[PDB]
């Protein structure tokens, strides 16, 4: 508070804090509310904040389908350390999980899978190709309202969250988080592809490929599935381990197919370069 | 290719970023043309003298009519805006930005750091923080890339026309014609007097407000009227240069 929009119930509370669903009143629609608290300076808002916003903003000029729009910014309330901003978002009713909850599929699609993941890596090359990079891809950030749409949320907030983050760390989540992260802190935009394998891969069976808690829990816990890689391909944060090798696919899977199996692999590279990307990926064998 | 997709899209942005033709009418009741003639005239001396980036005072003045197209404002309270506005756009557009203190010195310390940074607030709140709208200077590099013409003749054509949109920016037609447009007149008022003086040399002129408004997704007779208009004020602009004595 406040906002010309009037707030109806609550969504979820992920690492971005609470977000709740308001509705537009001389609008008469959805909205959904994120909050960040920013470092208020002698010099004002934070740059590379009202930077990194303004681009979001701009960014629904593009009216790409596979992204939420940023539709509307508001400092609401200004201290002399901290200033708040709230992010009025596009409402999307359920989420990717709570679509892969309700599935009275049991174990199925695999055509419902491939346009799925076509959409996600769609909106994901775009933003790619913006230079915006999402870095905390879940399930829970992938939307989709009736008519398999598929939005993907809370992209690029990373570095308007930093400061926050930092007062006052929360929660986690590592299962998707990319080996690069974890070891280091690569920020860069293979990490959303290593995300999207993991997404890939838990489509067909029914939770995190990966579901693991300590940064090197979670390694241990992919080089298990992709074996440990022999160097050069290491980088600088141990430190050496059991010593592993390439599990086939599938002892996680099936129930995936030929190439479908071959493309996780490329999704799931240690090497941030030899990595697939959202473009070359989104038009493999497999899709 | 990624020119048009892109294009397309910042042409959209920019109906966003549109202010309001008629906002002296309709939305303010002390600020007048003259007034914002004088404050986009110290604003761009401020510009000059800090060597800014080109393309802060132009945005600056985007920001100062979209705020005046949605708030009103009372005239003692302009200034402030326009600091506010440079503020806003510098951090936008500069590795190094303009500080609070350096514009209240600016406007000789008739305004402190704290009003400008509350204004800052009122500012990007009013705009939706939508602060990222593509600047002429965006347009005027895209028109040059589909140019064919050496790297010399394209910096003196950038030279010429960044003057041209300065110029636009300080009169009352910045208001009613979009960036892109703005952009479009300011490089056929260029490579159109450039091959006039060389011919043989600037022959991107040929139909170029065709060319161009195409380009531009808009009425070739808009933008040569705009055109028109830009000429008539580098004219007017014989005016300013010589009367600086009585």
């Amino acid at each position: 508070a406040t906002s010309r929009y009037e707030p109806v119930a609550e969504i979820g509370v992920g690492a971005y804090g609470t977000v709740y669903k308001a509705r537009d009143p001389h609008s008469g629609h959805f909205v959904a509310l994120k909050s960040v608290r920013v470092p208020n300076g002698e010099e004002g808002l934070p740059i590379s904040t009202v930077r990194e916003v303004a681009l979001l903003r701009r960014l629904e000029a593009f009216e790409h389908p596979n992204v939420v729009r940023l539709m509307d910014v508001c400092a609401t309330s200004r201290t002399d350390r901290e200033i708040k901003v709230t992010l009025v978002f596009e409402h999307v009713d359920q989420d990717l999980r709570t679509y892969l909850d309700k599935a009275p599929p049991p174990g199925l699609p695999a055509e419902t899978i491939k346009d799925l993941m076509r959409q996600f890596l769609r909106g994901l090359d775009f933003l790619h190709a913006n230079c915006i990079v999402h870095r905390d891809l879940k399930p829970e950030n992938i939307l989709v309202t009736s008519g398999g749409t598929v939005k993907l949320a809370d992209f690029g907030l990373a570095r308007i969250y930093s400061y926050q983050m930092a007062l006052a760390p929360v929660v986690v989540t590592l299962w998707y988080r990319a080996p690069e992260v974890l070891l280091q802190s690569t920020y860069a935009t293979p990490v959303d592809m290593w995300s999207v394998g993991c997404i890939f891969a838990e489509m067909f069976r029914r939770k995190p490929l990966f579901c693991g808690n300590s940064e090197a829990d979670q390694l241990g816990k992919i080089f298990d599935l992709i074996g440990l890689p022999p160097e050069d391909d290491w980088p600088r944060p141990r430190g050496a381990f059991p010593p592993r090798g390439p599990r086939p696919v599938q002892s996680v899977v099936p129930e995936m197919e030929e190439s479908g199996a071959q493309l996780l692999l490329e999704m799931l590279t240690f090497n941030p370069h030899k990595r697939i990307s959202a473009f070359r990926a989104l038009q493999h064998s497999y899709l | 290719l990624l020119n048009d997709r892109v294009l397309r899209a910042m042409l959209k942005a920019e109906e966003t970023c549109a202010p309001s033709v008629s906002y002296f009418k309709c939305v303010q009741k002390e600020v007048l043309p003259s007034m914002r003639k004088i404050v986009a005239t110290w604003m761009l001396e401020v510009c000059e003298e800090q060597k800014c980036e080109e393309e802060v005072f132009p945005l600056a003045m985007n920001y100062l009519d979209r705020f005046l197209s949605l708030e009103p404002v009372k005239k003692s309270r302009l200034q402030l805006l326009g600091a506010t506005c440079m503020f806003v756009a510098s951090k936008m557009k500069e590795t190094i930005p303009l500080t609070a203190e350096k514009l209240c010195i600016y406007t000789d310390n008739s305004i402190r750091p704290e009003e400008l940074l509350q204004m800052e607030l009122l500012l990007v709140n009013k705009l939706k923080w939508n602060l990222a709208a593509m600047t002429p200077h965006d347009f005027i590099e895209h028109f040059l890339s589909k140019m064919p013409e050496a790297e010399e003749n394209k910096q003196i054509i950038r030279k010429h026309a960044q003057t041209f949109v300065a110029l636009c920016a300080t009169d009352v037609k910045f208001i009613s014609n979009p960036p892109s447009m703005v952009a479009a007149g300011s490089v056929v008022a260029a490579v159109q007097g450039l091959n006039l003086r060389s011919p043989n040399n600037f022959l991107s002129y040929y139909r170029l407000t065709r060319f161009l408004s195409r380009v531009i997704k808009c009425d070739p007779d808009c933008l040569r009227a705009c055109q028109e208009q830009i000429e008539a004020l580098l004219e007017s602009s014989l005016r300013q240069a010589q009367q600086n004595m009585d």
